[PDB]
RNA sequence: CUCGA
């Protein structure tokens, strides 16, 4: 009901604050999960229990906050208070 | 015109009042 | 002087008679300069037919309602107007359409002399009331572009027939907007953007063609005055 | 800045200093105007920061008594009769009497034409008085205002809140390279020019014998010959280019007090603070939006507002703990490749185009072994490079800065040149560069009206006129009837009138609105220059007249209409625009507040030895502050992670900074925050 | 005291501070600015701060 | 978006430069990939452009007057060296373009990103936090060019003609293509009235209900408009299934429409549909011949015969002073009054002689800039000025700017405009003064808990009902009433309940209670909220910039010391006022009060004043002693009358203002109670704001009071 | 209402201005395609200018040479009226070699072959007895204005001055159209382009050249996908 | 010290 979002209002701020409860709270669940997708792609070449890889497929040389935001929109993750 | 004293270029002023003493 | 390489185009479709065209990248600041020129083409130079003028049978010196129908004559006038028809002949053809006994008219129940296409079957026209009766002469006209009724004040005989406005043109509505696209380092090339609504008689693919056509013949008047150098 | 801002200064009168006042010790009662300030302090010349009303402008006639007072010229009136004998009166001697304003309805004779006539009183009393009661009168409009609040055309169409900056943006316009005087003057740009001894006067009268670009050689009439040397591509005090021109030419009369030779913001002799351009007054799809200002790109293809600017730069040679620093070309471990540019003594040649970060002088200075890090000294003996006992210490070009090597000045202590005690070699290397009108510099007009660039379209895309002339400057209509400054309206008018010329219809007598002008007036050739003194000069009624009669092009045809407005073209679409718009020629200055020196940006660099703050200012290479009222943003979003970002590892965490600059080069993820070296001196001053 | 010698009057807040021997409890916004701890509010309260993120046990085949 | 040069990107960039250059092999080591970037080699260029990418910035423009002061966006490499702002977000900054500067700053930490792309990204912050109406709305430039196209030009080219004669209805178009059609060979005006058949416009809600009423109307459903073609374009601006709008496009509608948008539809929405009516509106004011000529200044028409009569009227008061009539003091007052009459009268005489198609006046009729004093200033005469001393010259400045001031005329008028600029320098120190007080004394009052459950709140002034039977709106709805939540159920005369209790006063849940007769309402206020430190988010109610209840954790007492804080720079009551308020001062006015209610016992007399009351129950009375200076309020008496001036024989109420002033607020607690006097402090600073044009919310005010009464002292210990 | 060809014929105002008339059009085409025209003139016309020069006493623009009037940058600035045209289409050197008194024009210019001077009329420099002048002037051919090119950026060492390069040879460029908008069957747009050069090329060389820049750019509309 | 918003 909207036009496509461009950039960095995709994903639409409206539907990810339905996952979460508040602004704030949207937040700390992108950033964690950002660096948990960082430390996937710095520990992938060595060791292993590194942290879950892209849930969703990343495109080309995406940050990983946008991932992690993808990610929080599809329901693939969870939470605790 | 105005200002006819060093030789300088011709400026034509919408003068109405006289300059009794100058600068 | 310079050679300006890979200008390309790019069709998306949103329905089948309206897409929008990209044209990236060009020189800056091209794409103003051939952004209005291809709309006007468009919308004013691409052959098309449409209704001149029409006559209703019972409407001589009153234009306010037509009886046995719900319409009034305005809003049998802009139905009409907006019937698509296509003609092989390009002198004025005349056309008739009846239909008795309640019910409704569509631009099927119109019967089509030989050489002229009625594109919209389906299009509502009257609704006709209980042991009603509608007889209509529509004038079909080959043209470019959009011409006022009142020019067609002629065409009408002194007999309660009306001018129409003539929707010659097959597209209906051209927007273009530029942006910009960076090749190389320079941001400052233009990226085109060409948005054509058009009726069912032609693609917006067709008419983007034709405006092509006629408007490298009609730089080609300048073109072949001596045949100097430019990058390509 | 420019010859304008230099006679200004010698002329302030500041109320700071010792035996005056402290800034803390002045109310809004020392600042105001005062009605004995008339003809004396100007009441418009004044800076609007905190130095308001403290700091004021000499007005234009006015003189200073062996007392210390400031006296002001007056003509005394015998028995309702004005008189051409003049004397100075001071403030308590203008009080005993009554004067009558300049612009007084006088008879040939003398006698005032109305009895009651509008008069200034002691205590600041402005009323109607019998004409054998008015004493003495003003000498000129203009007696009360500054030498640049007089260079304002129509000031008396302007209020006095953006005349003040239109008075003060005079002072900062810049010297470009060609000097334009403008159409629409005021007559005080002459004498401002010559005053302020930025030109070259013939003190004699004489013949000019041989005229170079480098000097002028004069021929008297006795038989003696003066010759005046010119000032090219100097430096000013504030980085502008001072470069004096000859006018004259081979064997040119020329008599006393002439101007042979005119120098930076000069044109024949006149103040050129800026150009002529062609203005329209419409909005143009937003890139003109509030006090933004489009230009055409014709400005930067023909120079016509770019500008020369020098910097200088210095560094020295001292001798030091573990010997004397040296100026040599041989700089350890740099290739010959940056070296390439300097001549055998590590100095940048003359001519040379350098870019920032480059050498301009080759400096080592020698580092004892005691002072190595253990990775440096590592670093020392997995190369094998021994005797490198000196380091870098080369003077560079700062961020932002671009230019050609102009001029070389070599002291050295060897060679007899007296240094300061403890070094042995300085160097001065001067660099110019050649700003062209960039998007964001600030341009301005003579009413206060500013603005930043904020678009340079191509020459095909600017509203064009009949003729296929695109104009050059689009200002916003919005901002024209707020700030009160109908001026510039007034100066588009004349200033096209000017461009086009005119000539009244001398048929049938003269017309009844140019009764008043003199018969000079009744005819103009195009590119005229004229004059509107201030609260003198032209009136609406004559302005009307003349844009009705304006010259035709050399097609022939009338361009702008009787109202003063022209049918404009779009030159992206091609339709003509639906309505006329108001175009003429406005005076536009640039001013001395260009992209090229406030652009700046920081990654690191370095920090404050005792706070581990980042610098501060550009010049230093520092960083913005992130104030208090800038936290209570961060703390207003809630955005608690930002704000402990900003003021730890961003700012004054030691170990903090470092590990996150590994972190980024690394690819890892930004460290934890430690805690801030400033609030460990918190404590140890406590202590 | 900490928040209020940074207001005003500091040298009368830091006497009187040291001779009541107050302690002063690091939990406040003008406080944890100072001394560079996260703000208690926003995203600094324990509330959201303190939150782990898991995948659903769905995965990809690789 | 923002656009910043590539030049600041490279070095504020610079270490994620270095680390992309040595990932795609451009250099070796990360030490020459360093190098690299300091020489400025031509590979860096296109590996920037990878590494900004959907990295949010932060702009700040000082001084950081409220939260919208830094906002973040998405950069875009620009050339040049200047950066780009929005022409939307300048309001927020109060940013205009004769040479600012604005500082950028590059969160680094995913968290601080996080916080930058959703608490701080300019899109998601379109509504004041203060107010709650919308700022990145069409203000200037963007304003005149909607309120050109959809204005309704009667004599216009291709207007509606009605059937007569032989040819039939003249200019009604099947489709808004043809009418663009049409306008573009140049029959038919975008201004013009016409009829439009329209197919993909929902018909207002008044006409969409008795063409289908059962069903919503559908996209590709027709009907019948009256209205010209520019009404249409505009009305496709908005998004699809918005009702149709045939008005003129003044600021205040668009900033209906955009407050309606944020409240119904979504964010994203209404950031895309602003993008629209900009992009629109700087097309359309490039069209709309907005242009400053001397010949558009027009000149009053009788401005000599205005100016006689009252020059005539300052003659005889001047041969009133002659012979000895008139005090030297009262002359003065005298020739004041004459001469703000004659402006008011050489301003009458310009609205009617100014057309509308003027510029100067469609500038300031449509709400772009401007007042219409600067218009009579500019054309008409410039009035009285103002000396130093303060009281208006007993001679006024007869000429106008377009004709050009006398130089006493400019002379005199330099002193009002010096002062002006001086004494705002000494206000704008006084008001970040007071701000930073309010900051501290605020700083720490945070959204802990969702409902504290008291069922006490205050009641509200919804409406008053006149005489007759209609009841009239409130003034103080916006500020009081709007935005809060219920903390009693709304009951009128009949037993249902409209609202619930907890649900949050939106725009058509007022017109529910103003529609049910009932007209006052009690609300959860921060006044009551009984919570340990913080506040509870239900008595707190919407935040006016997210549009919804409050989410725990905001720092809101920061929040309500900017939004008082920042229109504090214009003020005359005025500033002084404010700070006699927060700061709990004996005030200046120092009016009496009540202490008892009972009988007035007006002992008046012209020595002194002293006043007794009878208590109405038990007691004795209680003597005051007052100057003869000060004059009693009109209370509103028993009798229903609001002007009844305090004779003896009076009901007064306990607490009620005595004689007019400032009372007390010391004393007012000691009277009325804790709860009275956060009511009385809240709505007398409210009522120093309303009265300058600015709207904040009591909310914030409430937020500061608490903080005021949160201490009592110590009788027996 | 049925189409006719529409034609192009020249007239001619001066050496350097001729008129094109384009007739007929459909109504509300004109305009567009003047500005079309207008819009491909004024930017992208091929021509030559010169590119840098090298004066043998100088090092930098910002200096003066003995015995001329001017200063290095009002010279430079002089030499930016030049008008110049080349056949190679490659870097050439133009020479001057002036001793004083006199004044130097751009007649004094020795071209080489391929390149000419469509203006010996302009001053350039005055020279007095001591006075001498010898200037080398790089000549390339290109369209638009590129500014000076950097020392840094090319192979160019320090005795090298460059130039600000204006290589469009149009002067000034606009059009009228006349309507026809008698209400009958047939209406029509004149269109009426003019066209002003600098004496480097004819208007009508520069139109034909913005005519096959815009035929082979309109192009790319015609090819289908 | 001076200036810019
Ligand atoms: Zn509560």
């Amino acid at each position: 009901g909207y036009d496509t979002p461009l950039g960095i209002t995709n994903p639409p701020i409206d539907e990810l604050l339905d996952r979460v409860s508040s602004k704030y709270a949207l937040v700390i669940y992108a950033a964690k999960r950002a660096r948990q997708i960082n430390d996937y792609y710095n520990q992938l070449g060595e060791g292993i229990l590194e942290y879950v890889g892209p849930l969703v497929e990343p495109g080309l040389q995406e940050k990983p906050l946008s991932i992690a935001l993808r990610e929080i929109h599809a329901d693939l993750l969870e939470h605790t208070e | 015109s105005n200002n006819s004293v060093p030789g300088a270029p011709n400026r034509v002023s919408f003068a109405k009042l006289r300059e009794p003493l100058e600068v | 002087m310079l050679i300006s390489q890979r200008p390309t185009l790019s069709e998306d479709v949103l329905t089948d008679n309206r897409s929008q065209f990209v044209i990236e990248p060009l020189e800056p600041g091209f794409g103003y300069t051939l952004g209005n020129s291809l709309r006007r083409t468009l919308l004013s130079s691409i052959p098309g037919a449409a209704v001149t003028s029409i006559r209703i049978d019972g409407v001589l010196h009153e234009f306010t309602t037509v009886p046995g129908v719900k319409e009034d004559v305005t809003e049998i006038i802009l139905n009409l107007k907006s019937l698509v028809v296509s003609s092989e002949e390009d002198e004025p053809v005349t056309m008739y359409l009846r239909k008795q006994g309640p019910g409704e008219v569509t631009a099927g129940d119109i019967v089509p002399p030989a050489g002229v296409t009625v594109h919209n079957p389906g299009m509502h026209i009257a609704t006709l009331n209980d042991k009603g009766k509608l007889e209509v002469e529509l004038v079909v006209e080959r043209g470019r572009g959009y011409v006022p009724a009142v020019q067609n004040r002629a065409s009408g005989a002194e007999i309660g027939r009306i001018p129409v406005d003539s929707i010659y043109s097959p597209v209906l509505k051209v927007t273009y907007k530029v942006d910009a696209t960076r090749v190389e380092q320079r941001t400052d090339f233009d990226k085109l953007i060409l948005d054509v609504e058009t009726k069912n008689s032609i693609s917006p693919r067709d008419a983007l063609a034709s405006a092509g056509k006629t408007l490298v013949e009609l730089f080609g008047l300048a073109r072949e005055l001596n045949v100097e150098a430019e990058g390509i | 800045n420019n010859p304008l801002s230099g006679l200004t200064h010698k002329r302030r009168l500041s109320a700071l200093g010792p035996g005056g006042l402290s800034r803390e010790r002045a109310g809004l009662e020392v600042r105001d105007v005062h009605p004995s300030h008339y003809g004396r302090m100007c009441p418009i010349e004044t800076p609007e920061g905190p130095n308001i009303g403290l700091i004021g402008s000499l007005s234009v006639y006015a003189r200073v008594n062996p007392f210390g007072f400031i006296e002001t010229p007056y003509r005394k009136v015998v028995d309702g009769v004005v008189s051409d004998e003049i004397v100075y009166l001071t403030a308590d001697e203008e009080d005993r009497h009554v004067v009558a304003q300049a612009n007084s309805p006088i008879d040939a004779d003398g006698r005032f034409v109305e009895p009651r006539v509008l008069v200034r009183r002691k205590a600041g009393e402005v009323e109607y008085v019998p004409s054998s009661e008015v004493d003495y009168m003003d000498v000129s409009p203009r007696q009360m205002v500054s030498v640049a609040t007089a260079m304002i055309p129509f000031l008396e169409h302007d209020d006095a809140n953006r005349a003040l900056m239109g008075a003060n943006m005079q002072r900062q316009a810049v010297p470009l390279v060609r000097s334009e005087a403008p159409l629409v003057g005021t007559g005080m740009e002459l004498r401002a020019a010559i005053d302020a001894g930025d030109v070259v006067v013939a003190e004699e009268s004489g013949v000019i014998e041989e005229v170079s670009a480098d000097y002028i050689t004069v021929m008297h009439d006795n038989g003696t010959r003066r010759t005046y040397r010119m000032r090219k591509f100097a430096r000013s005090n504030h980085g502008t280019c001072a470069n004096q021109c000859p006018i004259v030419d081979a064997g040119d009369r020329v008599e006393a007090g002439q101007v042979i030779a005119d120098g930076p913001c000069t044109d024949d002799g006149e103040m050129a603070l800026g150009k002529n351009l062609l203005v329209a007054i419409m909005p143009w799809e937003g890139h003109n939006y509030e006090d933004a200002i489009i230009l055409s790109n014709r400005l930067v293809e023909e120079d016509v507002l770019t500008s020369i600017h020098i910097e200088e730069h210095e560094i020295d040679a001292r001798d030091t703990k573990l010997g004397a620093e040296e100026i040599t070309r041989d700089i350890p471990n740099i290739s010959d490749e940056v070296l390439a540019d300097l001549d055998e003594r590590g100095i940048v040649r003359i001519g040379a185009e350098v870019r920032d970060g480059d050498i301009l002088v080759g400096k080592v200075t020698p580092k004892g072994e005691t002072e190595l890090t253990p990775e440096e000294r590592l670093l020392r003996a997995i190369f094998g490079e021994k005797a490198r006992e000196v380091r870098d210490t080369s003077l560079k070009v700062p961020h932002g800065e671009s230019g050609k090597v102009i001029g070389i000045r070599v002291f050295s202590r060897e060679d007899e040149d007296e240094l300061p005690a403890g070094v042995n070699e300085l160097v001065r290397v001067y660099v110019a560069q050649k700003r062209k009108i960039s998007d964001g510099d600030k341009l301005a007009g003579r009413h206060g009206n500013k603005g930043v660039i904020g678009k340079i379209l191509p020459v095909e895309d600017m509203p064009f006129l009949a003729d296929g002339t695109p104009v050059d400057i689009i200002l916003n209509t919005h901002g024209v009837p707020r700030r009160m400054n109908i001026g510039q309206i007034l100066e588009t008018h004349l200033g096209w009138c000017a461009h086009s010329g005119w000539k009244v219809d001398a048929a049938k007598g003269v017309p009844d609105w140019a009764a008043r002008l003199p018969d000079e007036l009744l005819e103009a050739q195009p590119n005229a220059i004229v004059s509107t003194p201030v609260f003198d000069g032209a009136q609406e009624a004559e302005l009307q007249g003349l844009l009705s009669c304006t010259l035709p092009n050399r097609d022939g045809d009338v361009l702008v209409d009787a109202d003063g407005k022209a049918m404009l073209f779009d030159g992206r679409s091609g339709e003509p625009f639906p309505y006329p718009v108001t175009v003429g020629y406005m005076y536009i200055m640039k001013l001395h507040h260009l992209v090229d020196d406030k652009i700046h940006a920081r990654s690191t660099g370095p920090y404050s030895m005792i706070t581990q703050q980042p610098l501060g200012g550009k010049a230093q290479f520092g960083g913005q502050r992130f104030g208090e009222m800038e936290c209570w943003a961060m703390q207003a979003y809630g955005a608690a992670y930002t704000l402990q970002e900003l003021l730890t590892i961003k700012s004054d965490d030691t170990v903090g900074r470092v590990k996150v600059y590994e972190a980024i080069v690394k690819g890892e993820n930004i460290p934890e925050p430690g805690i801030p070296e400033s609030f460990k001196v918190l404590l140890k001053e406590l202590q | 005291w900490l928040s209020a010698a940074s207001f005003q009057e500091t040298t009368r807040v830091l006497t009187d501070a040291a001779i009541n021997c107050r302690s002063d409890k690091l939990n406040g916004l003008k406080e944890n600015v100072i001394i560079g701890k996260l703000i208690p509010a926003g995203t600094g309260i324990n509330r959201y701060r303190n939150i782990a993120v898991q995948p659903t046990e769905e995965a990809r085949a690789a | 978006q923002c656009g910043l040069p590539k030049l600041m990107a490279l070095e504020l960039f610079k270490p994620f430069v270095m680390k992309r250059l040595v990932d795609l092999n451009h250099a070796q080591n990360i030490k020459s990939a360093k190098r690299m970037v300091e020489r400025q080699r031509p590979q860096v260029w296109d590996v920037l452009e990878e590494v900004i990418a959907e990295h949010p910035v932060l702009l700040n423009r000082a001084p950081t007057l409220h939260r919208l002061g830094i906002q973040a966006f998405e950069p875009m490499l620009v050339e040049g060296k200047a950066i780009q702002l929005h022409p939307l977000v300048c309001e927020a900054f109060n940013a205009d373009f004769d040479g600012d500067q604005m500082a950028v700053h590059l969160p680094l930490s995913a968290e601080a990103q996080a916080e930058a792309r959703i608490l701080m990204l300019s899109s998601n912050n379109i509504l004041s936090p203060a107010s709650g109406r919308p700022l990145a709305m069409p203000r200037l430039d963007m304003v005149t060019g909607l309120y050109y196209l959809t204005t309704e030009v009667p004599g216009d080219t291709g207007e509606y003609q009605p059937a007569s004669g032989d040819h039939p209805e003249t200019g009604v178009y099947s489709s808004p293509a043809e009418a663009i059609m049409a306008a573009d060979r140049g029959v038919l005006s975008v201004r013009a009235k016409i009829k439009v058949r329209l197919t993909q416009l929902r018909p207002p809600v008044e006409i969409e209900a008795e063409l289908f009423g059962h069903s919503g109307w559908q996209p590709g459903d027709a009907w019948m408009a009256e209205t010209t073609l520019g009404r249409v374009m505009f009305n496709e601006l908005l998004p699809l299934g918005y009702p149709f709008v045939n008005k003129q496009m003044h600021k205040k509608v668009q900033a209906a429409i955009i407050n309606d948008l944020a409240e119904r539809y979504p964010m994203i929405v209404v950031a895309q549909t602003v993008d629209k009516l900009k992009d629109a509106g700087f097309y359309w004011a490039t069209r709309s011949g907005v242009t400053v000529s001397m010949a558009d200044v027009l000149v009053p028409p009788r401005k000599k015969e205005i100016l006689d009569h009252y020059e005539e009227r300052a003659d005889k008061v001047e041969k009133q002073f002659q012979r000895g009539a008139l005090n030297h003091d009262e002359r003065n007052e005298a020739l004041v009054e004459i001469w703000k009459e004659a402006t008011d009268e050489v301003g009458q005489a310009l609205r009617e002689h100014y057309p509308d198609d003027n510029p100067i006046i469609t500038i300031v009729d449509s709400g772009a800039t401007g007042n219409f004093t600067q218009t009579r200033t500019l054309a008409g005469m410039k009035g009285l000025v103002t000396n130093p001393k303060g009281e208006f010259i007993p001679r006024p400045v007869k000429s106008s700017f377009r004709e050009g001031l006398t130089v006493l005329e400019y002379f005199i008028n330099t002193h009002g405009a010096r002062k002006g600029l001086a004494d705002t320098a000494l206000r704008t120190a006084d008001s970040g003064y007071l701000t930073r007080r309010l900051v501290d004394v605020s700083q720490d009052v945070i959204v802990r808990e969702h409902d504290c459950q008291t069922e006490r709140g205050i009641v509200v002034e919804l409406a008053e009902r006149a005489p007759d039977g209609t009841l009239i709106r409130d003034p103080y709805i916006e500020t009081s009433a709007y935005a809060r939540t219920l903390g009693t159920d709304a009951v009128d005369e009949a037993g249902n309940v409209i609202v619930e209790r907890g649900q949050d006063l939106g725009d058509p849940e007022i017109d529910a209670l103003l529609a049910a007769g009932i007209t006052q309402v009690k609300v959860r206020s921060v006044l009551t909220c009984a919570t340990s430190t913080g506040v509870c988010a239900t008595c707190y109610g919407r935040s006016m910039a997210t549009g919804k209840l409050v989410d725990i954790g905001e720092a809101v007492g920061i929040v309500a010391a900017q939004s008082i804080g920042e229109p504090g720079t214009q003020l005359t009551g005025g500033l002084p006022r404010v700070q006699e308020l927060f700061e709990a001062r004996v005030p200046r006015g120092k009016a009496p009060i009540a202490d008892v209610t009972g009988r007035v016992r007006l002992e008046d007399g012209e020595r002194f004043y002293k006043i007794t009351i009878v208590p109405d129950d038990g007691g004795e009375e209680v003597v005051y002693d007052k100057i003869s200076k000060r004059q009693r309020l009109r209370v509103f008496k028993h009798e229903d009358g609001s002007e009844r001036v305090l004779s003896d024989g009076d009901h007064v109420e306990v607490g009620q203002q005595l004689m007019e002033g400032s009372a007390d607020p010391h004393e007012v607690l000691r009277v009325q109670g804790p709860r009275e006097v956060q009511i009385h402090l809240v709505r007398e600073v409210q009522e120093v704001y309303r009265a300058q044009g600015v709207s904040i919310h009591d909310k914030h005010i409430e937020v500061i009071v608490r903080q005021m009464l949160r201490r009592v002292t110590i009788i027996d210990s």
